[PDB]
């Protein structure tokens, strides 16, 4: 079906086989073209499973996106941006699925002086999906390509980040900045408003678990509440958790897994320490748990490596501790022990006000020189073109003194 | 005198072209492989002088791609008119691998080179940043593989090529040794950036101290090498 | 608050002001060009420039803004974020003829930038001096000369600042690039020698009699955090670590060695 | 309006644009002008005369601003237009007035009339987002020249008053106060009459603030030594308790004024940054746990969300283990002496660091 419905678009899209109604004008025909059979693949295809062919059926949009460039938008635009989420999902990830929710609001924001409504129930629910559904995952992770060689694969981000119209994919905590630089911190629920503020905001390794429990778990209650939420908010629990746990591997040396029980509340205590070895694996942070005293011991630097921390941005918060690293010690040494003159002195300004009286002496003294370089570097320079020419054109011509020579002596 | 084999002088790279070079950042992305300008320049005292540059763009939506000579034409001309030349002495990039003669850079080196012979090809340590010597490199094309040039053999026939026994080691050239002569209105720029506030120095200077404790600086470095160089002994 | 208030200048700007103005551009003591680049809102973020086709006499300008066309096409298709700002002048920043230069410039829409670079030896005059337009209404006689002083803030984007410096170095005194990580590293204990000297002004200045009032907990925070940072916490399980890590970076510098002489051992039999 | 490439036959020019103006602006743009080609009497007109929101008067302002200065008086002219901004009370547009009129430009700066009467005039008509801008270079024309007639140290003192009265926002408030107490003690302002009565509003942002420390910027420099506590001010009495420990010491040394101002809270937190703080600074580097809990007398687990306390604090900064190092040292608290002898000490130690190993690094390369 796909491919012969496919193979009718490949006939007709830039062919001009006859007279046959194009696509660039006539809309009842060219918006039943784009969306009328292709709204029912993609819904067909993911209802039966078909992960792959639905793909195609988004590419088989976008090689319209990409060739039916010179008239307007199809009607209602908002039709697109809300069902391909669901899809791109599952095909994609909740990242991306995040993403093309602040598509739709940037859209959106404004479609609706052409999509007419006066519905106060819609305005905050588009935002409280778009800003709580980014933090989700990150790790992707390259178990798909370590067992084999390196390749040209980066491709494979480039096809999806392509599909919302960027050559590389979204990038972390800046996606929910690029909204709370505007009113969605106002028109976000109220049950909601102070979420970020928690999680990233306030500087609390481990006194988090007293705010987030409360928000958490009510919107966790899904049958009046968007049932996808409860689809990102379960892991959003843990991965808030893990947030704790990476920064702790920041704050923290060792703890006795009887303490960290009473800091940190979990779903079961077993599974809270089964959680640190799993993220530990996942390389999220280095950590000795599953020890014999029940002692787990993050480390005070030992053979620090980047294991330890998130090298994509900072997913833990800004407050990493001291480390050593090569040059630490001897850049340092240069800078910080110069700023200690630099900023507070008494001395320098006598030093760098002599350096100044010798900068002005060098121009002082050169600047009567200028008189002498001025006219001969411009007869030089008017001259350049005239004299160069004669030299940086011969190996064009010798080659006919080169050949006639040759034939010369054959 | 200073020369090395054939006409060409030692090159030097005024201060003013090495900001135009800088203007242009390290992100393209991961890393692909662009000329990103030509070097104009003129014989004067002790070198061939490079008074300036015009960077030369190229298509960087995924991959490379090239387009018309006329950005290039209209270009040395828009340095021509103001006052009059167009002067190119050689060519430069800023890559991710290093510094690095790939044989494509020898190639293009080999046709730039057999029709100006006074040139020379410049690299530059990029936003990698190992940074212990030679931020800027020089490298002229032996002479004894420019008089066998029209193209190498796929074939026995470079057998009578190779019995030259070309240099592959060959020399290259000491960009800086004395002052540029233009060095004096940026030396006048130091006192007003250094003797009244603190505002204008340390933002150049905070650089050092994050090129050691940031993630895995020469860590990546010895990595990318446990990855560029045994696919490269492998392959001999 | 209205408008424009700062200029967020950088170094290649000027390079490319001081590289039309030295060679030359037809005129001698006075040059001019369009400047390129970008506004936010109260700043001007200006990233590179280029001069232009011109002749400034005491009764005579030119601009031939179809070049400026030509050098905008161009420098649009080098990187996206140039935008046709102005323009700047050397030598002087008051006359009658630079009304003329502000008409050329209206024949574009959006609001002006006029720079002027101010070579005196004298260190009374700020390098660059910049400038823009108020009671812009509608047509007087030509245009306006009420400008509005802007200052300066700099700290455009990062690649730059390192470029400008290794000039500044060599305006001091001239070097060879090999040994740039070892002049930074002389240069680094230099820091903690003029720091011997100041640590102790700042202690004699109580030894003598009083003073010391310019230091006291101020110093006493940069130093406490100056150890807290280089070295770090003084254990000697600390000592034994630091040990170790060097012992595995030389380690690693003893196998960049190894892998040199075994990319000469391959490269080597290939060549008999 | 027209603009200026006109010849400068100044009052005239100005006064042309008058007709544009007001009828009761016109005819004394006529009758300014019919007297004479006047001075004082063209150049005040503007500025008495309503100019008012209806229509838009920037640019034959602007015009006033460079033609009042040169003719006539600068000092007197300039005080004049500024009441009228004060009066309208828009934020917009006299501040394009008061931007084209800059320091150090059209003229001379004259030691220093324009720039006190056009920042109390940025103050006093708008917003934070106008009266913040010229703070950075006021402050430094103020280090570049403090001004040797006192009354305007005075009135520059009253500027950063006004400063700190238009800012809502605590710590910045806090800054201009601190700035303002800064130069209170060293030069002028230094009489009973005023720096003496502005020590008790110092006490009152010294002990309601939790991020004052306790008596940190107060030790740091001349304030304390010129401002006494011993005094019926009681600054040194936060001296007291900032040693010693508890909230009984507060409590006890109090009166109803300070009180009424909302001191009866605040002063729990105290006892846990200079306990925090003094204990690792007498141990020196490694603190047990139930030490912290003991000097605090609190629980376990509480100590733990206050050490989280004191690391968004800076009072403590590194990886804390968890019998011993349950502080760690990254200190920024007062210490006076402790500090003082610590640099005494670090000449000495530094004389290695700078010698001995520069003498195998600049040797090996």
């Amino acid at each position: 079906k796909l491919c012969d419905n496919l193979r009718m678009h490949l006939s007709q899209i830039q062919r001009h086989h006859n007279q046959s109604t194009a696509i660039n004008l006539n809309n009842p025909e060219s918006q039943s073209m784009h969306l009328e059979t292709r709204l029912v693949q993609l819904d067909s295809a993911i209802s039966m499973e078909l992960w792959q062919e639905a793909f195609k059926a988004v590419e088989d949009i976008h090689g319209l996106f990409s060739l039916s460039k010179k008239p307007p938008k199809p009607q209602l635009m908002a039709n697109y941006y809300n069902k391909v989420s669901t899809v791109f999902w599952k095909s994609g990830n909740a990242l991306f699925h995040a993403s093309t929710l602040h598509r739709l609001y940037h859209l959106s924001r404004e479609m609706r002086k052409n999509l007419t409504q006066d519905e106060m129930q819609r305005m905050s629910t588009r935002v409280l999906l778009a800003t709580l559904s980014i933090p989700i995952t990150p790790e992707r992770t390259d178990i798909a390509r370590l067992l084999d060689m390196d390749g040209i694969i980066v491709e494979k981000q480039r096809r999806l980040a392509t599909l919302l119209g960027l050559q590389a994919p979204p990038t972390r905590i800046g996606l929910i900045n690029d909204m709370v630089r505007f009113n969605v911190l106002q028109y976000v629920v109220p049950e909601v408003k102070d979420l970020y503020n928690w999680l990233e905001v306030e500087f609390n390794p481990l006194k988090l678990c007293e705010r987030v429990t409360k928000v958490l778990n009510w919107v966790r209650e899904q049958p009046e509440k968007e049932p996808e939420l409860q689809q990102y908010v379960p892991q959003l629990q843990s991965n808030t958790i893990l947030r704790l746990l990476q920064q702790v591997a920041q704050i923290y040396q060792s703890i006795e897994f009887s303490r960290l029980t009473s800091l940190v509340p979990f779903v079961d205590a077993f599974q809270l320490e089964r959680a640190i070895v799993d993220a530990a694996r996942h390389c999220d942070l280095q950590v000795r748990i599953d020890h014999t005293s029940r002692t787990l011991s993050f480390g005070s630097d030992l053979n620090y490596a980047t294991r330890e921390d998130a090298p994509i941005g900072p997913h833990l918060q800004s407050m990493p501790s001291e480390q050593i690293r090569n040059q630490l010690t001897a850049m340092s040494s240069v800078l910080a022990k110069a700023l200690e003159v630099i900023k507070p002195a008494h001395i320098l300004q006598e030093k760098e006000e002599q350096h100044q009286l010798a900068v002005t002496a060098y121009l002082k003294n050169s600047r009567k020189e200028h008189q002498r370089i001025l006219a001969r570097r411009q007869t030089i320079e008017e001259r350049k073109e005239r004299l160069e020419s004669l030299n940086i054109q011969r190996e064009k011509e010798e080659l006919e003194q080169r050949e006639a020579e040759l034939q010369k002596v054959r | 005198g200073g020369s090395g084999d054939s006409a060409v002088k030692q090159v030097q790279i005024d201060g003013l072209v090495v900001l135009k070079i800088i203007k242009h950042y390290q992100e393209e992305g991961q890393g692909t492989e662009v000329v990103q300008g030509v070097l104009l320049g003129l014989v004067v005292e002790d070198r061939l002088e490079i008074t300036n540059c015009f960077p030369f763009p190229q298509h960087t939506e995924d991959d490379a791609d090239f387009d018309e000579v006329q950005y290039q034409m209209e270009m040395m001309r828009s340095l021509r008119h103001v006052n009059i030349d167009h002067l190119h002495v050689g060519w430069y990039q800023s890559t991710y691998y290093g510094s690095f003669v790939t044989r494509a850079l020898l190639d293009s080196q080999f046709s730039y080179q057999h029709a100006i012979e006074e040139s020379v090809v410049l690299i530059y340590d990029p936003i990698k940043t190992a940074q212990g010597s030679l931020s800027l490199k020089a490298y002229r094309l032996t002479p004894k593989l420019m008089e066998v040039c029209k193209e190498k053999d796929f074939s026995p026939e470079a057998l009578k090529k190779a019995n030259i026994t070309f240099e592959h080691m060959f020399e290259e050239v000491p960009i800086v040794i004395k002052n540029s002569h233009l060095i004096n209105v940026l030396m006048w720029e130091l006192e007003k950036k250094s003797a009244v506030a603190d505002k204008h120095e340390l933002l150049s200077l905070a650089s050092s101290n994050h090129l050691g404790k940031n993630l895995q600086l020469l860590m990546d470095r010895v990595d990318e090498m446990s990855q560029d160089i045994v696919k490269y002994n492998t392959y001999m | 608050f209205p408008g424009g208030r700062v200029v967020r200048l950088h170094p290649v700007i000027l390079a490319s002001i001081v590289d039309s103005y030295e060679r030359r551009n037809e005129g001698a003591a006075r040059v001019i060009g369009t400047l390129l680049g970008t506004v936010d809102k109260h700043s001007v973020e200006v990233t590179n420039c280029f001069s232009v086709p011109h002749n400034e006499s005491e009764d005579e300008v030119a601009v031939d803004m179809e070049f400026a066309k030509n050098m905008y096409e161009l420098h649009k298709k080098v990187s996206p974020n140039e935008l046709i700002l102005g323009w700047y002048a050397t030598g002087h920043d008051i006359t009658e003829h630079s009304v003329l230069i502000h008409e050329y410039y209206s024949r574009e829409a959006p609001n002006p930038i006029h720079l002027t670079v101010d070579t005196s030896l004298q260190n009374g005059r700020m390098s660059i001096k910049a400038y823009v337009s108020t009671s812009m209404g509608v047509p007087g006689r030509t245009m306006g000369v009420m400008f509005t002083p802007l200052t300066v803030k700099y700290a455009y984007y990062d690649t730059e600042r390192i470029g400008v410096d290794l000039i500044m170095k060599t305006c001091f005194s001239p070097n060879r690039v090999i040994g740039l990580s070892s002049d930074l590293q002389q240069v680094g204990g230099a820091s903690a020698r003029i720091q011997d000297a100041l640590s102790t002004v700042l202690q004699y200045a109580e030894d003598v009699l009083s003073g010391k009032v310019s230091a006291d907990n101020t110093v006493g925070r940069f130093l406490m955090s100056l150890v807290n940072q280089v070295p770090k916490i003084v254990p000697d399980d600390f000592e034994t670590m630091l040990n170790s890590n060097i012992n595995d970076l030389l380690m690693v510098t003893y196998l960049a060695n190894l892998t040199q002489s075994q990319i000469a051992l391959n490269e080597k039999l290939v060549n008999l | 309006f027209i603009d200026i490439s006109e010849e400068d036959q100044a009052a005239e020019l100005r006064a042309y644009l008058k007709s544009k103006g007001a009828e009761i602006s016109e005819e004394n743009s006529e009758g300014g002008l019919h007297v004479d080609l006047a001075q004082i009497i063209e150049a005040c007109d503007v500025c008495l005369k309503e100019d008012d929101k209806d229509v838009e008067s920037v640019m034959n302002s602007v015009v006033s601003l460079l033609l009042i200065l040169e003719p006539d008086k600068q000092e007197a002219l300039i005080e004049s237009l500024c009441e009228k901004l004060v009066k309208f009370r828009e934020g917009e547009r006299p501040s394009l007035r008061l931007q084209l009129l800059s320091n150090l430009f059209h003229g001379m700066d004259k030691n220093t009339p324009v720039r006190y009467t056009v920042y109390c005039s940025l103050i006093k008509v708008a917003a934070s987002c106008g009266a913040i801008q010229y703070i950075p270079t006021e402050l430094d024309q103020v280090r570049k020249w403090i001004s040797d007639w006192n009354l305007t140290t005075e009135k520059k003192h009253t500027l950063l008053r006004l400063l700190y009265e238009a800012l809502v926002d605590c710590k910045k408030s806090d800054a201009a106060s601190k700035v303002m107490v800064e130069l209170l003690g060293s030069y002028t302002e230094d009489n009973a009459s005023q720096a003496r009565v502005d020590a008790h509003r110092c006490i009152v942002r010294a002990l309601k603030d939790p991020n004052a420390f306790l008596f940190d910027h107060l030790l740091t420099l001349k304030p304390v030594k010129f401002l006494e506590g011993e005094l019926i001010h009681d600054l040194l009495t936060i001296f007291v308790s900032a040693k010693l420990a508890s909230y009984v010491k507060f409590y006890q040394n109090n009166k109803d004024f300070i009180d009424s101002l909302g001191l009866l809270h605040e002063q729990n937190m105290a006892k846990m940054r200079l306990l925090t703080f003094m204990g690792m600074a007498v141990e020196n580097k490694e603190i047990s746990f139930d030490t912290m809990q003991q000097e605090l007398q609190i629980g376990a687990d509480d100590v733990e969300a206050f050490v989280i306390d004191a690391v968004r604090t800076k009072m403590v900064y590194c990886k804390i283990d968890q019998t011993q190092r349950k502080v760690v040292v990254s200190h920024s608290t007062h210490r006076t002496f402790g500090k003082q002898q610590w640099q005494q000490l670090y000449d000495t130690l530094n004389a290695w660091k700078q010698n001995l190993n520069k003498v195998k690094n600049s040797l090996l390369s």
